[PDB]
RNA sequence: GCGCACCGCGCGCAGGGGGGCCGGCGCGGCAUCUGGGAAGACUCCUAAGGCGCAAGGGAAUACCCCGUGCGCCGGGGG
């Protein structure tokens, strides 16, 4: 990933990063796609999964 | 209430040229580093009273104007009120000290 | 619920409003043929329908939403004929409608009185309301603010003659309209008429007799002659 | 037209009217063209609500520019008449403007309102 | 075989998009709906992909648009997460009007959600929604003229043929 | 390699590298009458002078950025040459007017600074009372 | 006392109570807007006493981004005395009175204003400032003053727009040199009221940064502006 | 990597980087739900009476009580 800032306290020191998305296409959101999977199931709960299993 | 209005005017004025004087006394800072060697070197190059009696003086009296000039603005609302209370029908505004809110649903025809 | 609601003026029809706010109220229409289910009007507000009626073919019915917008919603063809604004009203609380010899396909009823919440009473023209395509801006034949407080009846002299219209809130406010003048009367009610906190108001179907009711729940009547 | 900060957005002119009604009853609130001018240069205001449809519009157009100096967000209604007996008074007010005190949810609604403004900008 | 390109304008994520159909010849757009309000407007010429403008965002903050469809060549409509449909036209930027639906009385949660809206090609909207149902606006005042029961639980997609006669709901 | 340039004062071509010819002009309100007639695109009399070769087209091209005066000047029928608009002529023309300090002797060993910030003035005098008052 | 700043054409007045910044007025014995001035002469006229020559008109913090950055700290301000910038939004004409005031004669400031209003008194106060010269459009047409703009080395940036990297843009595509300094200033409420404004100063830098420059600094403004950034940024280099 | 044991692990200390992203803090959202304000004028708005303004007298004296003058609302009645 990317380097964090190193802060003197005063101003902050980073590193410019676009060397992520080069050619092929951009990370979604998770948030964004969690909230997509909350706005369908609002309320409504899941059956168990599968079978006879711990 | 037009006496009281004009004192709130000049002080407000007041107000706005002690807040200038006490700022021009006196995450903010971002510098962009292609990468993390020009940020060491940075890092390796950044290794290599009488204000504060001043501006002490400064903040006690720009708190003070600031108070002077609440007291006059509660003084324009309080007024306010007694003017909803003296108008010729009966109008909104202000609480009674009973506590109620003086809530009428009218209109001024 | 089912608390308010308005029957047709040709007796087959009945419309029931949906305690349902939401963004937009809506009003069934249930056949009092067989009290079922046949269509449901659907209007966009910040509240839901303030009022509704008739009109007095039968075949539409023009529905008074609050903030002002008013919907003539069609049976036969059982969609939105129209929409327009009452002249910005902040909240519509009751409306009627009445008159005769008004644009035959918006039902041939005259006058449409709207009362806002805030009090001032408007009067539109439906002949005037036609720009199918409507006026969306009626500039109001009056708009009448004898009245001060939010108004609560609004009623209509089944001969397309008089008009009353009343406010609750404060005693006695029940006004009276002439019409097809839409001048306010002097002589009627006084300062020692006995109204009250008019709560009702209705006038016979020959319009000779007005009745009147308020809040100690009591009746008074009036004989009508010009 | 000229009245580029145009609010026709329905619930939003619901929500600025319903606002300007209680900020009526609490007495925080100027009507008028001249009353609005007077509340801005004293500064004490906080947002000012005129109407797009009077007939010259040009005795409003004089609003916006002491605004943009002094910073307060305007926005315009479509209806002015709306507006006047928003306020209560019977007569098309065409330009209130409402003010600022210490500690009130009607204060809060206020920050509210004037960030849905910003957005429609 | 690749990303050709990409955009962005700033705004919350993007959930639903279109292009303007025709009507000029060479200067058609992306209208792209998403999180916090904001119809975005891009601009494809000549193998272009650039943010064009904003046209407007919603009022509130919990606006959210998840549909997209064109009426016509300046009509937009999108559906939105309070229950509402609002008809946008787009070259002046304003709004048309705002089709309106009401609580999900079946389940919780009262604020429904449409979620596909098309434009039949005679210019009515059909919009499939939250609690399943499909509305049928009449396209003209904007408005509805039927209310069809369809699924169960909530519409994910609708299709229509293109002469305007066989309309298909996926729930 | 035809260019179309244009100054404050006059116009260049360069097709042979180093420059080939110019032509000048200062102070009048022709300028301003130019500065219009190049808003829009119209005819010019320094247009027409500068493209008056009396050969044929040579080669068909005059390199122009802007696609409005190219094709105008396309519909100019006077030399029938025809323009090309800013094909990302940028290098070209940004790098001209960088280099325009070698051009400066050239034509006009002069500053017309002077010359330029009385069109802006004129000009701008033009559109407040284009804007009135 | 008057001293030079760090940078040139820049000035501190410091007493026992107050710190001010000031530019040497390029015509003495005028204030453009109300501003305050000090006349200082240079020492060797002891007899005298009479401060002739320097006059020093006080700059406002609370009236302009650039030096409003400069007392922020900024380290550079990428011109000079007879630099080459381009105001972008010379709003009201008085930070570009200052700018002149910096770049002095040699140095040669070009300003553009689209509002009509403030392009009234801009014109009126390039009356008297030679050194600058004010185009009245939309500088979101470039095309129309490219006639009139030379090649510059520095360009400022403050107008309120949405496409605010947009315009900067093309107009240094087609105006800045190679290598060239931009100060640009951005407000977030300008832009989009909504996201946090942290967030989308960082979404304009990566704008910038796909435009083809270098961010070099970027500061808030915020003993001064609200929610305001200055961008100190190289191109090309 | 330094000093302590050159018959040893280890300890006191400087800090380089990345990690469990374990646990807290911060910021954002959040279809629901709790809570609280404001709130619909059919809804409560204290009751057949309130309330204000100014005076006058009396006080646990920051606080309040009380019936002289002007207004403003209300009920009853009509």
């Amino acid at each position: 990933k990317n380097p964090k800032d190193k802060r003197v306290g005063s101003t902050a020191y980073r590193v410019v990063s676009n060397g992520g998305d080069p050619r092929l296409a951009p990370k979604a959101k998770k948030q964004s796609l969690n909230l997509k999977q909350a706005l369908l199931r609002r309320d409504r709960v899941a059956k168990p999964r599968g079978g006879f299993f711990v | 209430l037009g006496y009281v209005r004009t004192m709130r005017n000049i002080a407000a004025k007041e107000l706005k040229e002690l807040e200038e004087r006490y700022v021009l006394a006196g995450p903010k800072k971002i510098v962009f580093f292609e990468g993390v060697e020009e940020r060491q070197q940075a890092l390796e190059k950044q290794k290599a009273r009488r204000k504060q009696l001043v501006l002490e003086k400064l903040a006690r009296k720009v708190k003070a104007a600031r108070k002077k000039l609440k007291a006059l603005a509660d003084a324009e609302y309080e007024l306010e009120l007694q003017q909803a209370k003296m108008a010729k029908t009966a109008t909104s505004g202000g609480f009674t000290k009973s506590g109620r809110r003086i809530k009428v649903r009218e209109r001024k025809r | 619920t089912m608390e308010r609601f308005r029957v047709s003026p040709c007796g087959r029809y009945m419309a029931l409003v949906a305690s349902d706010k939401k963004g937009g109220g809506m009003l069934n229409i249930i056949n009092v043929g067989t009290m079922q289910w046949i269509a449901q009007a659907r209007i966009d507000g910040r509240h839901g329908v303030a009022d509704f009626a008739w009109w007095s073919d039968g075949n539409g019915l023009t529905i008074a939403g609050r903030d002002g917008q008013v919907t003539e919603w069609s049976m036969i063809t059982r969609r939105t004929v129209g929409i327009w604004r009452d002249e910005g009203s902040i909240g519509g609380t009751v409306m009627a409608l009445g008159g005769r010899n008004g644009p035959a396909e918006l039902g041939g009823d005259r006058w449409v009185a709207i009362g806002s919440n805030s009090g001032i009473l408007n009067v539109y023209d439906r002949n005037d309301l036609i720009e199918i395509r409507i006026k969306k801006y009626p500039t109001p034949t009056r708009v009448f603010e004898q009245l001060t407080t939010s108004i609560s009846v609004v009623a209509f002299s089944p001969d397309g003659q008089l008009l009353a219209f009343g406010s609750q809130h404060k005693k006695d406010a029940l006004r009276l309209v002439h019409l097809p003048s839409c001048t306010v009367y002097r002589n009627w009610p006084t300062e020692q008429t006995p109204l009250g906190r008019v709560t009702a108001i209705a006038f016979s179907s020959k319009s000779d007799v007005l009745a009147v009711g308020n809040d100690v729940g009591r009746v008074r009547l009036w004989e009508i002659r010009g | 037209s000229a009245a580029w900060p145009k609010a026709e957005d329905p619930a939003l002119v619901q929500e600025l009217l319903d606002c300007v009604q209680q900020a009526s009853h609490y007495r925080q609130l100027k009507k008028g063209a001249n009353e609005t001018t007077k509340s801005v240069n004293r500064g004490t205001s906080e947002l000012v609500i005129l109407a797009a449809d009077t007939q010259p519009l040009s005795i409003v157009l004089h609003i916006p520019l002491i605004c943009e100096e002094k910073n307060v967000p305007y926005v315009y209604v479509p209806s002015k008449v709306a507006l006047g007996r928003a306020c209560g008074v019977s007569r098309a007010v065409i330009a209130v403007s409402l003010t600022s005190n210490e500690a009130s949810d009607l204060n809060s609604k206020i920050r509210a309102l004037r960030d849905k403004v910003e957005r429609l900008a | 075989a690749r990303a050709k390109k990409h955009a962005s304008g700033q705004h919350g994520e993007i959930w639903c998009f279109g292009v303007q159909p025709l009507p000029a010849a060479q200067n058609r757009k992306l209208v792209a709906g998403t999180v916090d309000g904001n119809l975005v407007l891009y601009s494809i010429e000549d193998g272009d992909l650039k943010f064009q403008k904003t046209l407007t965002r919603t009022p509130s903050k919990k606006t959210k648009f998840v549909s997209i469809a064109f009426q016509s060549h300046n009509i937009v409509i999108v559906g939105c997460s309070n229950s509402t449909i609002c008809a946008y036209d787009v070259r002046t930027g304003t709004m048309l009007r705002q089709m309106t639906l009401g609580t999900d009385l079946t389940g919780g949660s009262k604020n429904i959600i449409v979620w596909a809206v098309k434009c039949l090609p005679n210019g009515d909207i059909v919009s499939g929604d939250s609690t399943g149902q499909v509305c049928i606006w009449d396209g003209k005042t904007y408005t509805q003229a039927q209310r069809i029961q369809s699924h169960t639980q909530d519409v994910l997609c609708l299709s229509v043929s293109a002469d305007g006669s066989k309309i298909i709901s996926g729930g | 390699l035809f260019i179309l340039t244009e100054t404050s004062a006059g116009y260049a071509l360069f097709k042979a590298i180093k420059y080939k010819e110019f032509a000048k002009f200062d102070s009048a309100a022709i300028a301003v009458e130019e500065a219009s007639g190049i808003l829009e695109g119209k005819v010019t009399p320094k247009l027409a002078s500068l493209l008056n070769e009396l050969k044929d087209e040579k080669k068909v091209t005059l390199a122009v950025h802007d696609t409005k005066l190219s094709n105008s000047i396309t519909k100019l029928p006077g030399i029938n040459i025809k323009p090309i608009s800013g094909s990302m002529t940028d290098d070209l023309f940004r790098a001209i007017r960088q280099h325009l300090y070698n051009l400066i002797p050239g034509m006009e060993p002069s500053n017309f600074d002077e010359m330029n910030l009385g069109l802006a003035h004129s000009l701008s005098r033009h559109k407040l009372k284009f804007s009135p008052e | 006392i008057v001293e030079p700043h760090r940078h040139k054409g820049v000035f501190v007045a410091r007493g026992g109570k107050e710190d001010l910044l000031c530019t040497a007025n390029l015509v003495p014995g005028e204030s453009v807007y109300g501003e305050k001035r000090i006349s200082v002469e240079t020492p060797g006229s002891g007899p005298d006493a009479v401060a002739t020559k320097t006059e020093y008109r006080i700059w406002n913090p609370f009236r302009s981004k650039l030096a409003a950055g400069i007392l922020g700290g900024l380290e550079t301000i990428y011109m000079k005395p007879g630099s080459k910038v381009l105001y972008l939004g010379a709003a009201s004409g008085t930070s570009v009175s200052h700018v002149a005031d910096i770049v002095g004669p040699t140095g040669a400031v070009y300003a553009v204003e689209f509002s009509h209003r403030s392009g009234r008194d801009l014109i009126n106060m390039a009356t008297r400032r030679t050194n600058v010269i004010p185009i009245v459009e939309d500088a979101r047409k470039p095309m129309a003053y490219r006639m009139l703009v030379p090649m510059v080395d520095v360009i400022f940036a403050d107008v309120a727009q949405p496409d605010q990297a947009r315009i900067v843009g093309i107009n240094a595509r087609l105006f800045l040199k190679q290598g060239g300094g931009l100060l640009i200033s951005i407000k977030a409420s300008c832009i989009d009221s909504t996201a946090p404004p942290e967030q989308v100063f960082a979404s304009e830098v990566q704008k910038l940064r796909e435009d083809k420059f270098f961010p070099k600094e970027q500061l808030t403004l915020e003993p001064y502006e609200r929610d305001h950034a200055m961008v100190s940024c190289v191109y090309l280099q």
